[PDB]
């Protein structure tokens, strides 16, 4: 899982 | 205005993570830009200069590079990209 | 809704490109990463581990480390600095 | 000038 993945789990 | 991208786009956004089928293009413009940092495809350097042959983001421009001034480009690459 | 960052947070936004002083909090969560990526602030190897003391983001969180799955402390430290 | 600066010229 990269870091972008990671994040666009907040949106 | 939402915009529908076809397969091969919504691949590369789902790449990183994106779950729509539609988006605005400053969405779009987003996630592909996460992309290519993600796939570190810009010059470490010179980091407007991208070079994306034989990458996924290539098959979709249709041109082994490009830089990030050639805004006309980007914009068109990803129009032919969307089911309008 | 749009929103409104508190100085520090909007200095961030800044140093990645962001040209406006409101955003929607989708915008301010793409500046964020943007940054985080941009200054490599997160494990290459387990990358929702984010370091960040005597950043500039470490000061906005008031954190040394965070993990991306963190939800409630990512929203709480936005939310702490915007303009409400 | 970061490849995000560069980038978030196209919005």
């Amino acid at each position: 899982t990269s870091f972008a993945e990671y994040w666009n789990l907040l949106s | 205005t939402l915009v529908r991208p076809k397969p091969l786009l919504l691949k590369l956004l789902k790449s990183v993570g994106a779950q729509k089928d539609t988006y605005t293009m400053k969405e779009v413009l987003f996630y592909l830009g996460q992309y290519i940092m993600t796939k570190r495809l810009y010059d470490e350097k010179q980091q407007h200069i991208v070079y994306c042959s034989n990458d996924l983001l290539g098959d979709l421009f249709g041109v082994p590079s490009f830089s990030v001034k050639e805004h006309r480009k980007i914009y068109t690459m990803i129009y032919r990209n969307l089911v309008v």
